[PDB]
């Protein structure tokens, strides 16, 4: 084929691979920050559910 | 002595005793219901006086 076909295919491939590399670095930074802070949807280790607490009159008045 | 008069004591001194119980079970602090606790003894003494 023409020399321009390989040129444009190479440009598309380079764009895709550069986007992949940037996304990989972004993902690594995001994962590190989420693990360090725990303020995102990832690394949300479970805690005690507050629906188990019994909010009813107990025996002793001081609860 | 308290147990013998307990049934009548609960009926006659119901009003001040229930207020103190509500206070203790809403404040959850004995220092926030001392005044209501004093009224329990005053009504309890008045119950035995009769």
């Amino acid at each position: 084929d023409g020399p321009e076909k390989n040129y444009e295919k190479t440009m598309a491939i380079l764009q895709i691979e550069a986007e992949k590399a940037e996304l990989r670095l972004k993902e690594l930074e995001v994962r590190r920050l989420m693990r360090a802070r725990g303020d995102g949807p990832w690394y949300q280790y479970p805690t005690i559910d507050k629906a188990l607490i019994d909010h009813s009159p107990k025996t002793t008045p001081d609860n | 002595v308290l147990k013998a008069a307990a049934h009548h004591y609960g009926a006659q001194c119901d009003k001040p005793n229930k207020e103190f119980m509500l206070c203790r079970w809403e404040e959850k602090d004995p220092r926030r219901c001392l005044e209501e606790g004093k009224l329990v003894n005053q009504c309890a003494l008045d119950f035995f006086r009769q």
